RNA sequence: CUGGAAGGUUAAGAGGAGCCGAAUUGAAGCCCCAGUAA
RNA sequence: UGAUAUUGAAUGUUGGUACAGCUUGUACAGGAUAGGUAGGAGCCUUGGAAACCGGAGCGCCAGCUUCGGUGGAGGCAUCGGU
RNA sequence: GGCACAAGGGAGCUUGACUGCGAGACCUACAAGUCGAGCAGGGACGAAAGUCGGGCUUAGUGAUCCGGUGGUUCCGCAUGGA
């Protein structure tokens, strides 16, 4: 396992930062949750 | 052998010779944070502009004296074809969108950048007044008289010195050929 | 596996993007000189590919632009890093001229952009010709995820270490026994700035040299904080099990120098070089060879070994050299055999108010050691510690490695 | 330890064809010379 | 243990600066196959301007840059865009 | 310490596994340190109201003087900027 952070993609910055298993998803995942900044929610992806 | 004065050169540009005077101007890379490019409206003085205008500012646009706006995206247009005329504007919202579509203005030389002052929203101000370390500037004519190119060439060089590069120190001036 | 890499110009966050890929052996300061001055690897990670990194840099300028040139050849991909707050300069189109000619995918980034309103001005970055610029920040993680893709979509064992003072050779140490071209060599001290990983097989075995660039007295380290780079030495050291030790055919700081190897608890080695430029006669060696015993003491397991880089000579012989010494530092006993002589030494030395001596086992086989048990542990002293040390040292060989001794109570 | 290059090896390889390895290059070290015995 | 003032005079050996003058950038075009700044406001002329034959630098070892008398008021044609 | 009403399974996407914020237990030496009331902003199969997670405490050494890099309607020593 290893530690991702999630990147803004409307507003474009980091928000979230979690962890994740390079086997079971070895792909980019699309996670949706809330930019503050914006103050409305926006996709999230991590780099 | 001789550095001549101003009030010779532009009497004397006259038969040097209906063509166009220009001017060249050494600058003094090292000190390119403080380099010395720019566009300044000129006194003593036929060009085509044609804009990207958005939203409201197209409607001030057709007014002034610009020969085609756009239907809000042509670059489509652009793309397999566009023999460009003489200048390119823009405004700064769609300046990305335009520039996200590659080098079609990188070495042609009319990519909008608001460095220069092009880009901006005052876009019926703009059309108004359009119509190695070294800079170009057309002065005018020689068909224009003698009392012409010096106000144009001091008012070229006040704007050069005007901006008087940070790192001001050591020699500013190289060279001037009229 | 694929291999990337990065070439620019002075003050263009190179260095500083690689170590944000992944580590921080990289050394990052802030002035025009003080850039990384060699080819330097490491390993990536993005999704199922693993390619890797090579860095480069922007005096003597000539060597390290050629060095540049080895790594665009045998490269898969090209990064183009580049400056956003200031524009274009004239380095850029400068070394735009070699990438026309480089016959290799090209991939823009700009840098210096750390906030969403200083994303734009790209357009300008449109000379090139090359494709679509994607903005990138060092302080921040910003725009990466382009990038990335952007190279993904062309996207298709022991190690030692040498160390010393600088100006004594240890850069053409290496390359020569590579045989290869592969750190800078000049007449100047520390030439090298910062620690060069290089992998290489020898007799079906792969092994790992290091450089470290040399070391100045500590006192004498008053530069724009070079000791930045000084660390980088000290974590190789933890890096590596062995140090080999040059010294040029001594002065109290080469005691020094050995010093924080000896208390690492790795193995160490000696090995003088440019012997060629002293006299080579009959029993030469000898003058060194005792002055060296005389000098170093607190040392007694390392072997003595001789070369000369420039003319080459004995080379062959320091690779197996340094395998010896890597079981030494790795190896057990049987417990039975070793509490068997622990009384011989006492039998032969019945003058530890007195110690008694019971029970001694090895515990740590990382680095040879072991731990007694005593029934006094005050009472001990440290001669007699350095008696049952030198016993068990010529029972068995434990020969090249560092031994360290503990001495529990009853309890 | 000392030269003088001859006798080849070139050494892991650097390279690789067919199928793990062709050819083809490749320092030392082996006197392959004795003097030397420290 | 290296710089710098005492520390001065002439030889040659060179350097480094600047100042002129001359010459240099062959490339995937364009009579070949040349660095950052205008599409002309042609030259008649001249080791050949067609062919024509020296000279380096050379060469990108291709094929050029001009010093340039035969043909020569003929010639390429400012002129266009592998 | 659960008896399925907390170990099956379309959708509900999906680590609000969040941004604001707060009454009591502690140890009650306190600092500190911890664990769980109560609420605007849509942010959910959601329809009746259910949401700050992997259902025993067990962690990423101390998360800090760890800022040197960055947004500043805050000051700027006579007035502008720095
Ligand atoms: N403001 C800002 N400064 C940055 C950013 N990235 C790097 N820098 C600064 O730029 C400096 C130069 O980067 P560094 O990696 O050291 O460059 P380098 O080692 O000389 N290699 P190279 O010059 O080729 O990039 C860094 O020390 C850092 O202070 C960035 O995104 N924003
Ligand atoms: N005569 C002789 N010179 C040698 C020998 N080995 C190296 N040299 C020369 O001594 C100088 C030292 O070069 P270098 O390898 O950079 O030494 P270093 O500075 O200690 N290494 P680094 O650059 O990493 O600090 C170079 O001029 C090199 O040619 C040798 O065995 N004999």
């Amino acid at each position: 396992r290893v530690n991702i952070t999630l990147a803004c993609t409307e507003c474009g910055e980091r928000n979230y930062i979690s962890k994740k298993n390079k086997r079971n998803n070895p792909d980019r995942v699309e996670f949706k949750k809330y930019c503050p900044r914006d103050k409305k929610s926006t996709l999230h992806r991590e780099t | 052998s001789k550095a001549y004065d101003v009030s010779e050169a532009v009497a004397l540009v006259k038969k040097t010779n209906d063509a166009t005077v220009e001017v060249a101007f050494r600058l003094g890379p090292r000190k390119n944070d403080q380099q010395i490019r720019g566009a300044v409206v000129l006194p003593n003085g036929t060009q085509r502009v044609l804009v990207f205008a958005k939203g409201e500012k197209a409607k001030e646009a057709e007014a002034a004296g610009a020969d085609f706006v756009g239907d809000t995206d042509y670059i489509n247009k652009i793309q397999q074809g566009w023999f460009d005329f003489d200048v390119i504007v823009a405004t700064p919202d769609m300046m990305g969108e335009v520039g996200k579509i590659g080098r079609v203005l990188g070495p042609k030389g009319l990519m909008p950048n608001p460095k220069t002052g092009t880009v901006t929203f005052e876009v019926e101000k703009a059309i108004g007044e359009i119509k190695a370390g070294n800079i170009h500037v057309p002065i005018g004519k020689v068909s224009f008289e003698d009392e012409k190119l010096v106000e144009n060439f001091t008012t070229m060089y006040d704007t050069i010195l005007k901006a008087k590069p940070a790192a001001a120190k050591g020699v500013y001036v190289k060279n001037v050929a009229v | 596996k694929p291999v990337v890499a990065i070439v620019g110009r002075p003050n263009v966050g190179k260095s500083t993007i690689f170590n944000r890929i992944a580590g921080e052996r990289i050394s990052i300061v802030e002035d025009t000189p003080g850039v990384t001055r060699d080819r330097i690897y490491s390993s990536a990670e993005w999704l199922n590919y693993d390619f890797n990194l090579i860095d480069t840099g922007g005096p003597f300028l000539t060597q390290i632009r050629q060095q540049a040139e080895i790594a665009m050849d045998e490269a898969d991909v090209i990064i183009f890093m580049v400056n956003g707050r200031e524009g274009v300069t004239s380095a850029d189109e400068e070394v735009a001229k070699i990438l026309y000619r480089t016959k290799k995918p090209v991939v823009l980034a700009v840098n210096k952009l750390d906030n969403t309103e200083m994303r734009a001005n790209i357009y300008d970055f449109y000379s090139l010709g090359f494709g679509e610029p994607y903005p990138i920040s060092g302080t921040h993680g910003l725009g990466l995820g382009d990038l990335l893709d952007a190279c993904a979509e062309h996207f298709k064992v022991i190690q030692f270490c040498l160390i010393g003072r600088p100006n004594v050779g240890k850069s053409s140490l290496v390359n020569a026994m590579l045989g290869e071209e592969r750190v800078i060599v000049s007449n100047v001290a520390g030439t090298t700035r910062d620690a060069v990983d290089t992998a290489f097989t020898y007799n079906q075995q792969e092994f790992v040299i290091v450089d470290t660039a040399g070391m100045r007295k500590k006192g004498k380290v008053y530069e724009t904080t070079e000791k930045y780079s000084v660390l980088r030495a000290l974590k190789a050291i933890d890096r590596s099990e062995v140090v080999g030790v040059v010294l040029d055919g001594i002065i109290e700081q080469d005691k020094r120098i050995a010093g924080y190897a000896h208390e690492a608890g790795k193995a160490v080695v000696i090995i003088v070089n440019k012997w060629d430029a002293v006299d080579k006669d009959e029993s030469t060696m000898k003058e060194f060879e005792q002055n060296i015993r005389e000098h170093f003491q607190f040392l007694d397991y390392a072997p003595v070994l001789f070369m000369s880089a420039l003319t080459k000579k004995r080379i062959h012989t320091l690779m197996p050299a340094i395998i010896k010494a890597s079981e030494n530092h790795s190896l057990r006993v049987q417990t039975n055999v070793l509490n068997d002589v622990i009384m011989d030494a006492v039998a032969m030395n019945p003058t530890p108010s007195r110690l008694k001596i019971y029970y001694a086992t090895q515990v740590s086989v990382k680095p040879p050691s072991f731990v007694v048990f005593v029934n006094d542990p005050e009472l001990m002293h440290f001669s007699y510690e350095r008696f049952l040390e030198n016993r068990i040292r010529d029972a068995f060989g434990f020969e090249g490695t560092p031994i360290k001794i503990f001495a529990r109570a009853r309890k």
